[PDB]
């Protein structure tokens, strides 16, 4: 039990913790194509990408 | 330093680039600032930098057109 309890958060909900702290942080890659993405105005195609 | 995570002539390369640029915690769009700030004004702030930098320091541009050295007196001093 303790392999499954004290075996830790994995219960990964910290990739959780990756999926908002790399939903900001990774900000700059994926917004770095898509500034504008819907639209034109800051010239920047709609893609960021579901990975994670 | 690739093959290690696969004044030593110099260290501040590797060093300063690497503890520095690695220390980057949303650092992709800041290559591209370095990058579209650096070429353009870089480049041209170098090399207008050092002729600047002469073309006040010791100038005297006497010596001022060629004193009509003739004609192909090409480079000659």
């Amino acid at each position: 039990e303790i392999k499954s309890l004290e075996s830790s958060n994995h219960e990964f909900l910290l990739s959780a913790v990756t999926r908002m702290y790399t939903q900001i942080k990774q900000v700059w890659s994926d917004n770095v194509e898509e500034q504008v993405l819907h639209f034109e105005r800051i010239s920047n195609a709609t893609t960021n990408g579901e990975i994670l | 330093d690739q093959s290690l995570n696969k004044q030593e002539n110099e260290g501040f390369n590797r060093i300063g680039f690497l503890l520095k640029t690695i220390n980057n915690i949303n650092k992709l769009p800041v290559a591209f600032n370095i990058i579209t700030e650096r070429a353009k004004e870089e480049i041209h702030n170098i090399i207008v930098k050092s002729t600047e930098s002469i073309r006040s320091k010791h100038p005297s541009l006497l010596k001022m057109a060629t004193s009509l050295k003739n004609d192909n007196h090409f480079g000659l001093p």
